[PDB]
């Protein structure tokens, strides 16, 4: 039995260009626990990234938060790359300040 | 302890 | 008002990659305070909240010795599970355990929990009475009969009714500042045009604790659950949470739509609309 992860890419506070913020990738509702998540700046992996300890909700589905420090700008693109057993090819979700 | 001390085998 | 403490165990078997990994995480309400991972260089229970740091090295040692034994138990519980389901050593499987206690404003226990899962499926659970078991399948029924014979339920009821309530009451007062104070969400509405005749109205809630919140969209005061896109409540990374709800609106109907936010921090449920003047 396998359940696909749900991805959300967002900043900790409303984005303001040139001001430091935190980039968050939240993955949830996935089973089994093995998952590969990367945060991308201009399509390249961000060197230092942190994730929370693995836990699950009452339906037994795992959730994790991957975060890094970043400063948003008009020029740079930020995205979240997730690979799981449920996914044939890794899914890339790009950051939108709007959501 | 805050955690459950008892160990139970399935 | 109402509070809970729960512990989450994850035991994952990895063939040929050594000992199965045991991860234990402890939560008070929506705040994590403790953690343990067997893959750590020096596995030890570690603090993940500031208020839990007040505890003695003895307390930490106790948590650490308990986690080491629990990892060894669930490593053999993983191999017992192989036998029950007639599964090969080559596959990777997970055992998940959730146990915890619910208390009211007084702090008297309201509910006792203990659910065990195998490969993401219900396996065995302690019933609400705290004296009987519910088994998902015939394999769990084998485990059920052993737990009936060994009077396992008596020990869990004792832990849930006593040690759990007494530690949960203690955590709530030691972190009375963070745990029992409610951050209200800061709310605003944003307008995103999809086209010239269509636009998206987004209702925002940010930096609120606890995670429980209600976001709803009403058009002229009629609810719109059907047509509202509601995202999962997500952490901001600062122990607060964010959520938003969106509806797609025809141009010129924006004022008809209203957003309602309900939270423990709010005195009165707020009602919001799009304010483009500002």
């Amino acid at each position: 039995i396998q359940r696909t992860p749900k991805i959300q890419v967002y900043s900790r506070h409303p984005a303001e260009n040139g001001k430091s913020n935190f980039l968050n990738c939240y993955v949830s509702g996935f089973h089994p626990s093995d998952i590969e998540v990367d945060l991308l700046k201009n399509g390249e992996r961000i060197e230092k990234v942190e994730h929370s300890d693995l836990s699950f909700s009452k339906d037994w589905s795992f959730y994790l938060l991957y975060y890094t420090e970043f400063t948003p700008t008009e020029k740079d693109e930020y995205a979240c790359r997730v690979n799981h057993v449920t996914l044939s090819q890794p899914k890339i979700v790009k950051w939108d300040r709007d959501m | 302890t805050s955690t459950l001390q008892e160990q139970i085998g399935w | 008002g109402s509070h809970s403490m729960r512990y989450f165990y994850t035991a994952m078997s990895r063939p040929g990659r050594g000992e199965p990994r045991f991860i234990a995480v402890g939560y008070v309400d929506d705040t994590q305070f403790v953690r343990f991972d067997s893959d750590a260089a020096s596995p030890r229970m570690a603090p993940r909240a500031p208020w839990i740091e007040q505890e003695g090295p003895e307390y930490w040692d106790g948590e650490t010795r308990n986690m080491k034994a629990s990892a060894q138990t669930y490593r053999e519980n993983l191999r017992i599970a192989l036998r029950y389901y007639n599964q090969s050593e080559a596959g990777s499987h997970i055992i998940q355990v959730m146990y915890g206690c619910d208390v009211g404003p007084d702090g008297r226990l309201l509910r006792g929990h203990d659910q065990s899962a195998y490969d993401g499926k219900d396996y065995i659970a302690l019933n609400e009475d705290l004296s009987s078991w519910t088994a998902a399948d015939t394999a769990a029924q084998i485990t059920q009969r052993k737990w009936e014979a060994a009077r396992v339920a008596e020990q869990l009821r004792a832990y849930l009714e006593g040690l759990c309530v007494e530690w949960l009451r203690r955590y709530l007062e030691n972190g009375k500042e963070t745990l029992q104070r409610a951050d209200p969400p800061k709310t605003h509405v944003t307008h995103h045009p999809i086209s010239d005749h269509e636009a998206t109205l987004r209702c925002w809630a940010l930096g609120f604790y606890p995670a429980e919140i209600t976001l709803t969209w009403q058009r002229d005061g009629e609810d719109q659950t059907q047509d509202t896109e509601l995202v999962e409540t997500r952490p901001a990374g600062d122990r607060t949470f964010q959520k938003w709800a969106a509806v797609v609106v025809p141009s010129g109907e924006e004022q008809r739509y209203t957003c309602h936010v309900q939270h423990e921090g709010l005195p009165k449920p707020l009602t919001l609309r799009w304010e483009p003047h500002h």
